[PDB]
């Protein structure tokens, strides 16, 4: 149940001696590991073509935040908190109040992306499937305020993604 | 169904507008306010209202576990239809 | 004296004659499960939470309303207690909709908190739930009856100390239904304690409706001033935002009660 | 995949090793990207009898230390344990 | 009431320890302004050191000035090996701070700090 | 040339990470625990995992601790590619670093496959794991290490009987066994001493017990040994992956406890208990009963511990975080004595050291 | 035999072992002789020093003497002959069966508070 | 000896680094806090807390939300009793006032009495 | 689509050269592309 | 209660427990409690007098030999008078076992430093001084560790609110990194997430 790395004792016998010589004065190794790296010289190369190649993803991937919608148009958010309650960085902040309607809807929906820690609480701990966490990764903005997302802008994304985060969550809702 | 303050800013469903005299409107100067167009109070009262023929229907929001908790709506009272507390969906006992 | 000796889980208390099996046990820090049960109200014995072993009796005793008798072991932890506290757990959320996201009592419920200690972490009810028709009691007191439990502290609170008569229970069974039977406008001073006193969310507070949430309020201990008596309040605030005003207990001043004006 | 005989030849024999066997990149071999809808099993407490909670509560059976010494014959000296068996060389590889 | 001491017996020995150390900032300040090349002079330095000792001058206690000897001669081992840069020392001297309302009535008009 | 006094000032990551523990529930800490040794989160997912559940006093299922296995040791072979690799390509070697971050980028695949993230998964957790395996990752997995043997070969061919690598290595940095062990030294820093020590054998968590493979032993206690070390320890990591996709059991993936683990989604929007459960789990967490525990795991860089105290509450009351890390750039000092400036890079390429460990 | 290396790095071979152990355990029992009889310390590690010079005495081979002395090499065996001789010249000093020296405050060692 | 005679009051706010504005102007407020009375339960009526005096928390001018500039408006401790609350806040020199503990007073509960002969206390329904 | 190329490289998209105004002849976008074919194009799914 | 609950190891327990006898018999001068948990972890807890001796005694003892020093911990409970918890975590590989030393001090009173004992302590203690304040007396280096250099008091005492006192950023007068009192710009929302019903009874603790 253990092995001993580096116990070898070597043979000293003439055979083995003139081997070990001949690696020190012909550099037998060293041609080993020119050999090596002339092996990867003629493999194709492991590059894609980004951005016209994409990196292969799953669809459980966490990526840029959205607010969905039932198929009527209806928002699926109730207000019920839990997911800035989860949220392990704070990042997210949410208003309610009873909409024209009587209905149980939120004012407020902010996520500061940039204290986000992508963990996807969020989508784990709602009960409607509201917040969810899409695909997008390709997002980076040129100012700060720029990723502080609003309720307008997770909706946004929401009716940007929404034909693309239903097919995951379509792949994916039997394993959660 | 987004409408227009007479600054010309637009409306969000919340109905958060700024003021004529609120400075913090030199935030959208030379960008945008960006608003969603969709509002929600308006979809959801374009679908018709569900007659069913029983005394208690349940609701979750179709899809299965795609929806919302599966929650059951009484339809005793004739005077007004009874209304989904998660997605709005509304019903009507038909008698 | 005339104290009595009786045991909770063998530790020995001495009760006064007259001490209900719950009193006996909070004289020793132990508080049983109740939701019918209210220490300002008359006894109700219709929820069936507080069920305990006494050792040596073959049957569970509703210790809200079970009298000790002298040498009493009181088993709080045992497990026909258990399974007694897990199987009227099981009843209370048989027909309870599906609706704590929604609720205004999530995070602050009984029913979510005893559920959590005291009942079972699954469900059997493979059946359809009842649905409750809403009752309009006014512009204070929400009503969403489908999350009434039937505790009865309604009908207790709005008869002995609102002193007002006009809540009850219409039907019987399954479909009774805790109301007013007549579209009637439930407005006493005192009217909006129902909602404290409520321990699910079948009543809450209207103004305060959809806005806030417990775990996110701060809960600051200040005074009413909307009168001479100096009700001892617990304003709950949210990010520099007052979000409501809950009673705080004090025994001389508003025992554990405010009026309309002040909630 | 897609490399001549000629390089594919020359690549093994600097590298020593056959390359094509154990290809670095990967191709059709691979799992499909879009899978069959699972079923997934259910835990034990999935049962409707004999699956009360109580008897099955890990939370619960949680007790405060047992306090062996408390300020408030010719007994045996102890270890915290047996000593602990000497290590068997492996009879995979044991480099020896 | 019978407390183990920390290096002092008493506040004479107490006493000794602040006034080595402040001997060692008071050599010390000209080499710091020169090595961090601070902006500053070195007698604004050494009312600074100044300061910063007479800030603790109503301390009774043997061990609490132990610890304030041990903790200055921490900063001042950060402060002769260059293991502070010029920002941590600077920070003695607030100077992109604003000067702070003193009175009652331009702290009632500022704001609602006490 | 020589280095009299080697001082690591540290601190310049340090974030005052279980501090911010202290005031977030058990399942909100746990992503605190992917990032500390970043090269390694499964692990420390899986250290936090069992301290919460060795003080729950409930266990996870036997899918989940396959799964944990696994999952660990394919973040041993992470970890000891970043190793080697980061050691070479300081000391010089800048080629094998490029070949096997492929196989380390194939392996983050596999960490976004299960959970959606490529490096801090959350996915560990109290009472198992947060979600099922997806279908065709064993295959996948499978083809994996079917080919990583040839990987660990080339490697190989590209250092280890190298001159040039082994005058950097073989008589810088010898650690006696007795320092070892009196310097809180760990894992490899043990083993390559020669102390037959390892966490997996000694003190067997999750499977364990039930997988079959070496430990490799050190002789010198230098850099090579340390070297050879971690190369044999991704060998028998290939192995014990080898044996977890051969005795990968059916089941569920978490504790079928709902007051500890979350109820699935399709039973939380359709049983009230299940509603109730989620809601109070995912908004105050589970109560922990009290007490402390210290709860340490064979981290690929050595003994990663959590020091968990519980108040009763749902939040930790102190979370001390030991890691291998710290004791290991404690003992830089003596194992650089007599030493050359550039035989310290080795030395701090033999401590595998990763200063979110180090510094919390 | 001439055991080549004890495989732990800085741990010299013993030529003499038995020799060693006998010279260190009756050292210790010596050292542990100025303790009083009924300290605790002094009656256990006599007990364990005379099981183990014992079972040194008792065995001529090196290898069986490790495998019942049951404390790996046996070079760390005298490593830990060594430390349990320091340790009884360290107890002598402190006289740690002695009573206790303070109660702690009334609820030091309460968890939770 | 090594022990020595220190017959002072024990006060470290030299040692514990906090600025003198979050020292001598803030107040401690020693207490129990008091049932939630949404609820029945009496689990967190059970410790002595220290909170602070609440300063200002005003609207961030981007995105709305509460800014602050007090360090302690987080800043719950928990005591066991409140002698050693008052001990801590002695030592840290805060300013402190105490609320005693409010225990409901014993109520005699009769199920008998919402049935009686001649008494106001019958109820009038169950 | 080549499915003879390693996985990684055996989809691909050519961009256009006007997206929404703007010259994208030169000024490719990885945001380019649409959600419909985001799945298929970054491996979530078999399917075009 | 078979697949969901941790299975008890009652042959470590009832091990663990007679070691504690054993450490209890053989130093108690200083050893003040003895106690093993139910998921079988010993804790010696003593006073801060024998820090030398109990640590010298299970790192050289023949039937302690715990020659690593696992961690070394300061916990801060406030509402006890000696409010510093001093955690010792050793590991025997002779034994295979693990035990908890624990020991106590306020902020004034020095504990003896352990690097006489185990070289691994000499960071540990000194990040001990750097979050908790306490001072090791006898330590051949200590000062921070892992806090800036000009930071005032101790961050891992509770009294110490989560974000600091002072903050960063970069001042372009003066072209330096400033310090100025911290301000948030969003409040970091405190939840009082504790609920009002008891979780445990067996931890009960007795009334007054
Ligand atoms: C040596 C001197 C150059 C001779 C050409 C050469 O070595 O071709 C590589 C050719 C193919 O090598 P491979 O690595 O197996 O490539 C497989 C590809 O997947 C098969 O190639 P492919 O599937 O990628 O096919 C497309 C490829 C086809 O590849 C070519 O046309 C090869 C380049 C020819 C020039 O064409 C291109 O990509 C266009 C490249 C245009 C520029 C090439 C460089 C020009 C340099 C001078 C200006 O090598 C051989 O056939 C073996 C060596 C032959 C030596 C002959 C004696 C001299
Ligand atoms: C560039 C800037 C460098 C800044 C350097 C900052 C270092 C700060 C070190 C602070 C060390 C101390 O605070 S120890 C002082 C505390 N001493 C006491 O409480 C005892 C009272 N001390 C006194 O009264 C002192 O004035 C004397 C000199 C000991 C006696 O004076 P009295 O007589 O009249
Ligand atoms: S992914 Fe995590 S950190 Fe980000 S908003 Fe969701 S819960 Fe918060
Ligand atoms: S958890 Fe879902 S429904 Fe609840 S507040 Fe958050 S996004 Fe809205
Ligand atoms: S009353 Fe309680 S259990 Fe019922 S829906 Fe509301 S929070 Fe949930
Ligand atoms: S509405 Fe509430 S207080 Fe009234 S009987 Fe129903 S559960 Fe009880
Ligand atoms: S509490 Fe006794 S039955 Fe309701
Ligand atoms: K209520
Ligand atoms: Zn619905």
């Amino acid at each position: 149940t253990y092995k001993y790395v580096n116990l070898r004792e070597p043979s000293m016998d003439m055979k083995s001696v003139t081997d070990r010589a001949a690696q020190t004065l012909l550099w037998t190794e060293l041609i080993r590991g020119l050999g090596m790296t002339l092996s990867y010289l003629f493999r194709e190369p492991a590059t894609i073509n980004y951005p016209f190649e994409k990196g292969p993803l799953s669809p459980r991937f966490r990526g840029e935040h959205a607010l969905r919608r039932y198929p009527s148009g209806e928002e699926r958010c109730i207000a019920c908190k839990l997911c800035e309650a989860v949220c392990p960085a704070q990042a997210i902040t949410i208003e309610a109040e009873p909409r024209a309607d009587g209905s149980r809807r939120t004012t407020r929906y902010d996520i500061d992306m940039t204290k986000c820690i992508y963990c996807g609480f969020c989508q784990e701990a709602c009960p409607v499937d509201a917040i969810v966490e899409g695909p997008n990764f390709e997002f980076s903005t040129e100012t700060h305020e720029e990723l502080l997302y609003n309720k307008e802008k997770l909706l946004n994304n929401g009716d940007k993604w929404e034909a693309e985060i239903a097919a995951n969550i379509q792949a994916d809702y039997l394993y959660r | 169904g987004v409408r227009t303050s007479p600054t010309g800013e637009k409306v969000t469903h919340t109905g958060q507008v700024y003021d004529d005299e609120d400075y913090r409107r030199v935030r959208f100067v030379g960008r945008q306010k960006e608003v969603n167009e969709n509002f929600a109070i308006d979809l959801i009262a374009e679908q018709p209202v569900s007659q069913v023929g029983s005394r208690v229907i349940s609701c979750d929001g179709g899809g299965g576990a795609l929806g919302h908790p599966r929650v059951y709506i009484n339809l005793d009272k004739e005077t007004k239809t009874g209304t989904c507390g998660y997605c709005g969906l509304q019903f009507r006992q038909q008698h | 004296s005339n104290l009595i000796e009786v045991f909770v889980d063998g530790q020995s208390v001495m009760v006064e004659p007259g001490t209900t099996v719950l009193q006996a046990c909070e004289k020793v820090g132990m508080q049983i499960p109740r939701f019918c049960y209210h220490e300002r109200l008359s006894v109700a014995g219709n929820c069936r939470m507080c069920l305990v072993e006494i050792e040596k009796a073959p049957k569970v005793v509703a210790a809200c309303a079970m009298p000790v008798m002298k040498g009493w072991n009181i088993l709080t932890n045992s497990e026909k207690t258990k399974k007694a506290r897990e199987g009227v757990m099981e009843f209370l959320l048989a027909n309870h909709p599906l609706d704590c996201p929604i609720c205004d009592q999530g995070g602050e419920c009984d029913l979510q908190d005893q559920s959590m200690m005291f009942g079972s972490d699954r469900s059997r009810f493979l059946e359809g739930k009842r649905a409750v028709e809403d009752k309009n009691i006014g512009p204070l007191v929400k009503t969403i009856m489908t999350r009434c439990i039937q505790c009865t502290r309604c009908i207790r609170f709005a008869s002995e100390i609102a002193g007002v008569d006009d809540l009850g229970t219409t039907g019987r069974g399954n479909d009774m239904q805790v109301g007013t039977y007549i579209e009637k406008m439930f407005m006493s001073e005192l009217s909006g304690n129902i909602i404290d006193i409520c321990p699910v969310g079948a009543l809450t507070s209207k103004p305060y409706a959809f806005t806030a949430r417990p775990w996110e309020t701060r809960k600051t201990e200040s005074i009413d001033v909307m009168d001479a008596v100096g009700s001892n309040i617990v304003v709950s605030t949210r990010t520099g935002e007052v979000m409501r005003i809950l009673p705080r207990m004090h025994e001389d001043i508003n025992e554990e009660w405010i009026s309309d004006k002040t909630r | 995949a897609s490399a001549t005989r000629l390089i594919q030849g020359l690549r093994n024999w600097a590298s020593g090793r056959d390359l094509q066997a154990k290809l670095q990149l990967r191709y059709q071999e691979i799992s499909k990207r879009t899978q069959p809808p699972p079923k997934l099993p259910v835990g034990p407490s999935h049962r409707l009898s004999n699956n009360y909670y109580c008897a099955r509560d890990g939370r619960r059976e949680a007790m405060p230390p047992s306090i062996v010494m408390s300020s408030q014959s010719e007994k045996k000296a102890v270890s915290p344990a047996p000593p602990i068996k000497r290590w068997e060389l492996s009879q995979d590889e044991p480099y020896l | 009431t019978s407390v183990k001491p920390i290096f002092s017996r008493d506040m004479n020995e107490a006493k000794r320890r602040v006034r080595e150390l402040y001997r060692a900032w008071y050599r010390e300040v000209p080499n710091t302004v020169h090595l961090f090349q601070l902006d500053i002079s070195v007698k604004q330095g050494r009312d600074k050191v100044r300061e910063m000792f007479k800030k603790n001058a109503h301390v009774t206690d043997p061990r609490v000035v132990d610890l304030l000897v041990i903790k200055g001669k921490m900063e001042l081992e950060e402060t002769i090996n260059v293991w502070k840069q010029r920002t941590h020392v600077m920070r003695f001297f607030h100077e992109t701070e604003a000067p702070r309302p003193k009175d009652f009535l331009s702290k009632f008009y500022v704001g609602h700090d006490p | 040339e020589m280095v009299r006094k080697c001082d690591p000032h540290i601190g310049l990551l340090h974030r005052g990470t279980e501090k911010l523990i202290e005031y977030k529930t058990y399942l909100q800490a746990l992503p605190y625990f992917d990032r500390l040794d970043y090269v390694s989160m499964m692990c420390n997912e899986q250290a936090y995992s069992l301290a919460v559940e060795k003080l729950l006093n409930i266990q996870p299922p036997p899918r989940a601790q396959w799964i944990r296995v696994l999952f660990g040791e394919i973040t041993r072979l992470l970890n000891h590619i970043m190793a080697v690799t980061t050691h070479a390509l300081d000391i010089g070697a800048m080629t094998p670093f490029f070949w096997m971050f492929e196989e380390r980028e194939k392996m983050f695949e596999f960490y976004e496959r299960v959970s959606g993230a490529r490096m801090h998964a959350a996915y560990v957790r109290p009472g198992g794991v947060h979600q099922d395996l997806p279908l065709g990752l064993m295959d996948d997995i499978y083809e994996f290490s079917k080919n990583f043997s040839l990987r660990i070969d080339e490697l190989e061919e590209m250092l280890t009987n190298n001159r040039i690598w082994r005058n950097r290595t073989v008589d810088i940095g010898v650690v006696t066994a007795e320092d070892a062990l009196n310097y809180g030294f760990s894992g490899v820093m043990l083993r390559g001493s020669g102390i037959q020590w390892d966490l997996r054998k000694t003190q067997p968590y999750d499977v364990y017990d039930q997988v079959e493979f070496d430990v490799p032993i050190g002789s010198r206690g230098d850099c090579y040994d340390r070297y050879l070390c971690r190369v044999e320890e991704m060998r028998q990591s290939i192995r014990i992956i080898s044996q977890c996709l051969n005795k990968m059991p059916p089941g569920e993936i978490k504790v079928d406890d709902a007051k500890v683990s979350p109820p699935k989604r399709a039973e939380m929007k359709t049983s009230m208990e299940s509603l109730i459960h989620h809601f109070k789990l995912y908004t105050e967490g589970y109560q922990v009963p009290p007490g402390a525990t210290y709860t340490a795991i064979e981290a690929p860089k050595g003994e990663f511990g959590v020091y968990l105290v519980s108040d009763g509450s749902s939040r930790p009351y102190r979370c001390k975080i030991k890691a291998p890390g710290f004791a290991h750039l404690a003992g830089l000092d003596k194992m650089s004595k007599g030493h050359m400036l550039a035989d310290v890079v080795a030395i701090i390429g033999t401590q595998d050291i990763v200063f979110g460990e180090v510094d919390r | 035999l001439l055991k080549k290396t004890t495989g732990l790095v800085g741990l010299a071979v013993c030529e003499t072992p038995h020799e060693r152990l006998k010279i260190l355990y009756t050292k210790i029992l010596d050292v542990l002789g100025h303790i009083p009889k009924n300290a605790a310390y002094r009656k256990y590690t006599e007990q364990i020093t005379n099981e183990k010079l014992s079972i040194v005495k008792a065995e001529p081979d090196v290898k069986k003497l490790e495998e019942q002395l049951q404390g790996g090499q046996i070079e760390e065996v005298i490593l830990q002959a060594e430390n349990e001789l320091s340790l009884a010249r360290k107890m002598i000093q402190w006289k740690p069966w002695e009573p206790l020296v303070e109660e702690p405050p009334a609820s030091q060692w309460k968890w939770p508070i | 000896t090594q022990l020595i005679t220190v017959d002072e009051k024990l006060d470290i706010t030299t040692l514990t680094g906090v600025p003198e504005e979050h020292i001598k102007t803030r107040k401690a407020r020693i207490f129990v806090p008091a049932r939630n009375n949404m609820q029945s339960g009496v689990n967190n009526t059970k410790k002595w807390k220290m909170e602070f005096d609440t300063r200002e928390r005003w609207e961030n001018p981007l995105m709305g939300w509460a800014s602050t500039a007090d360090p302690l408006s987080n800043l719950v401790l928990t005591f066991s009793t409140k002698e050693d609350a008052i001990a801590f806040a002695e030592k840290n020199g805060w300013s402190y006032d105490v609320e005693e503990r409010k225990v409901p007073k014993p109520k005699s509960k009769s199920y008998g009495a919402n049935f009686s002969w001649n008494k106001r206390t019958r109820v009038s329904t169950k | 689509e080549d499915n003879k190329q390693f996985f990684g490289r055996h989809r691909w998209v050519i961009y256009t050269t006007e997206m929404n105004g703007k010259n994208t002849f030169w000024d490719v976008d990885g945001s380019m592309v649409p959600p419909e074919w985001h799945r298929w194009l970054h491996c979530m799914t078999d399917d075009p | 209660t078979r697949p969901t609950v941790r299975p008890r190891n009652d042959v470590a327990h009832k091990q663990l427990s007679a070691f504690g006898e054993y450490v209890a018999e053989i130093l108690p001068k200083y050893v003040q409690q003895v106690q093993v948990s139910c998921f079988s972890e010993l804790e010696i807890c003593i006073h801060p007098d024998g820090v030398i001796p109990v640590l010298t005694f299970l790192r050289d003892h023949s039937n302690a030999q715990f020659k690593s020093l696992a961690d070394l911990t300061a916990v801060d409970i406030p509402t006890r008078q000696n409010r510093f918890e001093i955690v010792y975590n050793l590991l025997s590989l002779r034994f295979n076992s693990r035990i908890r030393v624990k020991t106590y001090t306020d902020e004034l009173t020095p504990v003896e430093s352990s690097v006489s004992v185990y070289k691994a302590a000499n960071w540990y203690e000194r990040e001990i001084w750097d979050m908790f304040g306490v001072f090791f007396a006898n330590h051949p280096d200590l000062r921070r560790i892992l806090t800036d250099y000009g930071f005032e008091g101790h961050p891992f005492r509770k009294d110490f609110p989560l974000s600091g006192y002072v903050e960063l950023r970069y001042d372009d007068e003066v072209k330096r990194v400033v310090a100025e009192p911290v301000e948030l710009a969003q409040e970091f929302r405190k939840f009082d997430l504790n609920s009002p019903w008891e979780a445990f009874p067996a931890y009960r603790q007795p009334p007054e």
